[PDB]
């Protein structure tokens, strides 16, 4: 039947089907729990939030992330998404529609094994298959050959395939996608007489940064602008009622990207890790990889971030040949996109993860087929 | 014991570092000092003692806490002989340790003897 | 001719010279002012209070404290409360002798650089300094080493130091000191049929919870002994002359430090922010952090903390080894004590705020300084 | 004079006299900068760490390794790390002691007319010579004929020796010794819910590999044991304070050596290297060559390195005649060895890079004196 493409990640949940360019279920990976005591009978008989039934109730509700920088830690609240995402969101049956199911690279052995075992056991799905989100962002923008960056919630990888094939051996993680970022915000705002400890501030302060911060091309000018003039002074209504303005801290929030040290990171910034990625693949294949660099994800929607690492890694390059840039507008979704595709392909139909051949195999048939 | 005694036949050239290094005496008291750097800065006194003073430079206002400022003011006065070991800082030598401190020492014998 | 060390606190202001070890102006930070009519002529001269002669007519006087977790709220009772200190209590010219100033980590900048502006216009003074409070408290307990558990009135922050290396990103402040505490005890003594409305009686609170309210090992415990024995009943006698019977909520008061969700907070408490904390920094750090725990301020010197938050640390830790916690006598003081050590440095001298560069700097360089 | 011999490599740098049974110089060659903020005065006056004095504090500092595979890319940390390795480990004077200097084969003229400049002008010295690590460690074995297999941190070079005479066309160099391996330990470690991105952890992973990896001798057989039976599993301690326990990637690390393929490159491993070294060199000399390999370096003391390469040399054998695999105890320091003794002798006194020599010939006076 309809292959479903769920997407599972440590912030929204992509969930939908095979062939479709968007996808139909999309809440965030959030699981809100009561934390008040309840006077009135009749309202406390509910204590399952899952999908928008925690957003719209935080203030009462405590909002946790079960998925932690691509690791599942809180396996019963993932079934309780899993539950939620099939039954009402999608509203299918997965035991008749294969759940196509994405995994960072780089993860540990154990989050690819549960992840299967549960879907075998609890879901008992037909089969499925486990694929790289680096490589299916590459289906979504139609090539075979470029370096592909991800970047997610907690998750920024950099795996550059050639001609179809990957090089294993070029691939880091780095985890500063989008949950160091909100810190660094929430760290920053205190300095503008405002306190932000709560849970449930966190998606208020994560949409502020969505809405206001923006990477910087120079940091420098940046901070004379700032320092001189206050044009960019944008002003935000929070829910409760009260007004706050930022300026500064609005494209000082991005620059932890460039520069982890803000954070107290060894790391190095996202464009030296493309830099570093290219430089340990093959001298010849060069060309193709600075020539196509195809962004996916969320987290590169700031207005400016195409412009400043393109600025970056000719900043990087020996001034030799051409860097291209692709940002396509589809990015929050070019992990499920790829997927979709992918699914809808006729030769990928020959090696979902079957049940018979699982239970024959084992939880380690993931490792071998993926 | 006796490297003590040799360090101390060897720096005489400088008499105002044997208020850091022992006197002849064999005691202790080269390490923490040392590591400081107030032998650097009291070696001028070799041909004219109108330089750095002992007390001038330090008079101990080092806090029962923070005895961290004195090191590193000491340790920059360090452009006489020179520390030929650079690999060595000033955050090392707060505490010392016995193969950086005889790096040291070798500088400060091969240069404080014209 | 010497240094000043005035440690603004939010509860308790301490004022002396440099070199001293015991601090000479202390007195509650209280504003006193008339309420009353008066109807004698001669009684009613002074327009406010800040000394403790509102503190000895509180019966006619009400209590506003300025500071509120770190933010002086009110600038024109601080600007008296300093004035006085200068005055009477300190009786030096502050136009001839630096004064150390305090302020807590993570506070905003504009409050901040009030304490400059409001010292270099108003008292015309040659320098200051602005130090952080979790490094005055560094100041009075010998080691290189070590994370310090700074608890004030209204401020509780947690900032690791290894060597002395500071971790502007390990740096974990909570608004729950002394005030979240003396409220509590408020709120449950009215079960038993104590209401404490005015706020000049929250003196009398605070006593009572000083000489009275004592941290217990375990809670259930003393949950089973309070129901079933009555051994841990103490008597208060008020000032106007009447006794009280509290034998629950002594221990039930410092209760909050460690859950602060008994007034409603979703924070956690004392003895997991310090884990957290150490949790966030290095890993070969750790080992002279979890035998290093800097107890200090005006809430820790409970009898009954410091082995509580030992065994706390114990149970979070992987038992691999050994916690032990320093509390030095001194704990309210070692801010102010700090705060005259950091005065008698020696390169200290020669980095205050020079009125000649403030002036051609402008009132931002207490950030560049400091 | 007496001289001295100096042993420079990617991981450890030896020094040492002449004529000496024991080394010296022991300590890791790294470099690390202070990278956190200091709130206390007087910190943060260090340009660069050199070797255990990082080692001490590897929690708040990186780790640089100046030394990529025998190339010297950043003179300023090597003279900080020549300083280190003279001063701290002969207390000797250069300035009239010979030293004798240690350089990888296949290196390219800049690099050694480089450190010869810098010995003739930073240092002021009376007469030097430079000398191949793998001819120096054939003395060390007592032996004048055979091939000698040096394996540094990030060296591995093959330069067969008959009868003193050395092969120019059947030298090669190998750019996998303990660097890459610790690489693709730190990255299969990841595997079993571990994170190892920061260098601060590498000094560890360095000592994990160093007492749990081991050669294995049929790679296969050990993937059949790990995953059938559970009995290869060592736990390891770490700092802080948490337990690890690794059971596959304990051997899994030094296959890398025998096996280019985990590390994606197309080179071969080392035992085929020596064997096409052989290959390289005449049929009436292979005698000699088959039953003379002394094992030297940092990389080859793996428990079951010799057994595991006189299998590989066998299996390459036409079943003609014996091979035999010298490992001496004394392989960390066979190089510092064979060059205490050849400076002891009394024919080596004559052919030292005199200054006086130097100062008419030019920078080119290593070329053709060694
Ligand atoms: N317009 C925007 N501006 C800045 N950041 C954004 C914007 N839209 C999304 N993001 C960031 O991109 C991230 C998307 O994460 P996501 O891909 O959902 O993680 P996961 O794949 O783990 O679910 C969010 O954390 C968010 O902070
Ligand atoms: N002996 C004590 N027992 C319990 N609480 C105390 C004691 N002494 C002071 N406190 C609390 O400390 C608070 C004042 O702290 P303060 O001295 O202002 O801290 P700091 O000196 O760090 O500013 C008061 O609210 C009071 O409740
Ligand atoms: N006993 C051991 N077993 C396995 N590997 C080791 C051992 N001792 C050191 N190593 C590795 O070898 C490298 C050290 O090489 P080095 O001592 O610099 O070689 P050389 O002696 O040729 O200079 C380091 O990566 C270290 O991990
Ligand atoms: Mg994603
Ligand atoms: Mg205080
Ligand atoms: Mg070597």
């Amino acid at each position: 039947t309809t292959a479903l493409v769920c997407d599972n990640g440590s912030g929204l949940v992509k969930a939908g089907f095979a062939g479709d360019d968007a996808p139909r279920a999309v809440f965030p990976s959030i699981v809100g729990r009561p934390r008040h005591q309840g006077v009135m009978v009749g309202m406390g008989q509910k204590d399952s939030y899952v999908g928008d039934e925690a957003q719209s109730k935080r203030g009462i509700l405590t909002l946790k992330y079960p998925i932690e920088h691509g690791i599942i830690t809180n396996w019963d609240d993932m079934e309780k998404i899993w539950h939620h995402t099939f039954y009402n969101e999608l509203r299918v049956a997965p035991e008749e529609h294969p759940t196509l199911l994405t995994e960072a690279p780089l993860n540990p052995k154990a989050n690819r094994e549960k992840m299967t075992q549960i879907m075998f056991e609890t879901f008992n799905v037909p089969a499925m298959y486990v694929a790289i989100q680096a490589v299916l962002s590459l289906y979504a923008s139609g090539r075979t050959t470029g370096i592909v960056l991800d970047s997610g919630d907690g998750v920024t990888h950099n795996v550059p395939i050639y001609e179809g094939y990957a090089l294993p051996h070029a691939i880091m993680r780095l985890d500063l996608a989008g949950r160091d970022l909100t810190d660094y915000l929430m760290k920053i705002l205190t300095e503008r007489g405002y306190s932000f400890v709560t849970t449930a501030e966190r998606e208020i302060v994560r949409d502020i940064k969505e809405k206001l911060c923006y990477v910087a091309l120079d940091f420098e000018n940046e901070m004379a602008t700032a320092a001189s003039s206050s044009s960019l002074e944008k002003s935000y209504e929070l829910p409760d009622g009260q007004v706050i303005t930022i300026g500064n801290e609005r494209f000082r929030c991005p620059e932890t990207l460039f520069q982890p040290s803000f954070i107290g990171m060894e790391s190095a910034g996202i464009h030296e890790t493309t830099y570093n990625s290219i430089m340990k693949c093959d001298i010849d294949i060069r060309k193709d990889l600075y020539a196509n660099n195809v962004m996916s994800g969320g987290t590169t929607m700031y207005p400016g971030i195409a412009d400043r690492m393109q600025k970056e890694i000719t900043a990087l390059a020996p001034s030799t040949m051409k860097i291209k840039i692709i940002a396509p507008p589809e990015r929050k979704y070019s992990v499920w996109i790829g997927g979709s595709i992918l699914a809808s392909l006729s030769t990928f139909q020959q090696m979902w993860i079957t049940k018979q051949e699982y239970d024959e195999a084992g939880p380690s048939i993931v490792h071998r087929k993926c | 014991y006796a490297f003590v005694n040799w360090i101390n036949k060897a720096l005489e050239n400088d008499p105002d570092c044997r208020h850091v290094i022992p006197m002849n005496p064999n005691t202790d008291d080269l390490f923490k000092a040392v590591g400081d750097g107030i032998v650097l800065c009291k070696m001028i006194n070799l041909s004219v003692p109108d330089t750095i003073d002992e007390r001038a430079i330090n008079k101990k206002k080092l806090t029962p806490f923070i005895i961290q400022e004195n090191l590193n003011l000491a340790l920059n006065s360090a452009s006489a002989i020179g520390c030929h070991v650079v690999n060595i800082g000033a955050e090392d030598l707060r505490a010392g340790k016995p193969h950086l401190v005889l790096g040291l020492l070798w500088q400060i014998i091969k240069i404080g003897l014209f």
